[PDB]
């Protein structure tokens, strides 16, 4: 082998990088599955109790 | 209900559904009312808080003018809704045909709009049943059938009826589809049974 120094970095386009980072975010969601379920239940119970609609009236008007 | 100043004579539709803090159960709302009665000293501050709660309601409460569909008096009133359910039918003094006047139908008869029996999708007669078909396929079927019976036996053998319960645009579209599209003049409504003589 001869002396070669330059590095041909792989051509990761915007689509591939976006897919990789979205997969990373999805994996982070997976690690906190129970947390995301609890937060969705948070929003559901707040909206049922009218707390979320109360704030919706607060910030809409 | 319309002329009452206070909430003394008020529709059950509003009851427990108008605002955000009014859906609280009475067994747990009355003690809160007594607490506030015994806490606030001047009506000004809690009155301002109630004005904020009115602004609260303003976001969730949609008040749009309409005209009753049932009979020909054409009474116009705002329909105070919260999403899809109808909370109140409030007439306004500015209403030309009725002002505050209303009947049981126009002011408490609008549950048919939210009725589960309402046909949400087009229905096509498949064999001996009504299949819930897509909008586009039903449109293609009706268009193709109408073209068939228009180019086979002529438009004169085509007759369409508009509803007297629908808006002016609706009946105009019926008659235009009959004449400006199909080419027939066979159009009528309930007025043939009602107001023709
Ligand atoms: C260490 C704890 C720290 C907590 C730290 C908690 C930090 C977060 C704040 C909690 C309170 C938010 C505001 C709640 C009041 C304003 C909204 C309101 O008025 O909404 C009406 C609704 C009526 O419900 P309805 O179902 O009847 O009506 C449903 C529809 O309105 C009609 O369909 O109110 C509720 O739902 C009650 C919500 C929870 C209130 C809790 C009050 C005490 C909090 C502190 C002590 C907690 C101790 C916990 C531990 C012992
Ligand atoms: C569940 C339980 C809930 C209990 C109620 C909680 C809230 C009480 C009202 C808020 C506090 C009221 C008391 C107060 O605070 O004072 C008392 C005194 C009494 O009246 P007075 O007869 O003595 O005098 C009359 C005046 O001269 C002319 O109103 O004043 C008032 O209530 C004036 C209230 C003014 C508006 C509310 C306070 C605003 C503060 C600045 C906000 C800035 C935001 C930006
Ligand atoms: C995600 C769940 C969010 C819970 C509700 C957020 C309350 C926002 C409070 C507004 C006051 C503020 O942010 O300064
Ligand atoms: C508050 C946390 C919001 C996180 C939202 C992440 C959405 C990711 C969606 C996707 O990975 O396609
Ligand atoms: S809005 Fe206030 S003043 Fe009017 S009826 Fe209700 S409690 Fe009484
Ligand atoms: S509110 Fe009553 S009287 Fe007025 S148009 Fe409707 S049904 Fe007729």
């Amino acid at each position: 082998a001869k002396a070669i120094k330059r590095i041909q970095k792989i051509e990761v386009t915007e689509e591939d990088q976006r897919k990789r980072d979205l997969r990373e975010i999805e994996d982070a969601l997976i690690d906190h599955k129970e947390a995301i379920l609890e937060t969705l239940h948070m929003l559901g119970h707040m909206n049922e109790r009218g707390v979320l609609p109360l704030l919706r009236g607060l910030f809409g008007q | 209900s319309t002329v009452c100043p206070c909430n003394a004579m008020m529709e059950k539709g509003m009851e427990g559904e108008a605002g955000y803090l009014t859906g609280i159960n009475n067994e747990t709302l009355r003690p809160m009312i007594e607490i506030t009665k015994g806490v606030e000293t001047g009506y000004g501050s809690i009155l301002a808080i109630s004005d904020m709660e009115s602004a609260m309601r303003d976001e969730r409460i949609k008040k749009t003018k309409t005209v009753c569909t049932y009979c020909g008096v054409g009474c116009s009133f705002d329909v105070w809704t919260k999403g899809r359910d109808i909370l109140k039918v409030e007439p306004q003094e500015e209403a030309p045909a009725n002002g505050i006047s209303t009947c049981v139908k126009g002011k408490f008869g609008w549950d048919f709009v939210n009725s589960e029996e309402r046909l949400t999708k087009p229905l096509i007669r498949e064999g001996d049943h009504f299949r819930e078909a897509e909008w586009e396929e039903a449109l293609l079927l009706i268009a193709s059938k109408f073209t068939e019976l228009k180019e086979a036996f002529g438009p004169d053998s085509l007759a369409f009826i508009t509803s007297s319960k629908c808006t002016n645009e609706e009946s105009y579209l019926m008659q235009k589809l009959a004449r400006g599209v199909i080419g027939t003049n066979n159009v009528d409504n309930c007025s043939r049974y009602c107001q023709s003589p």
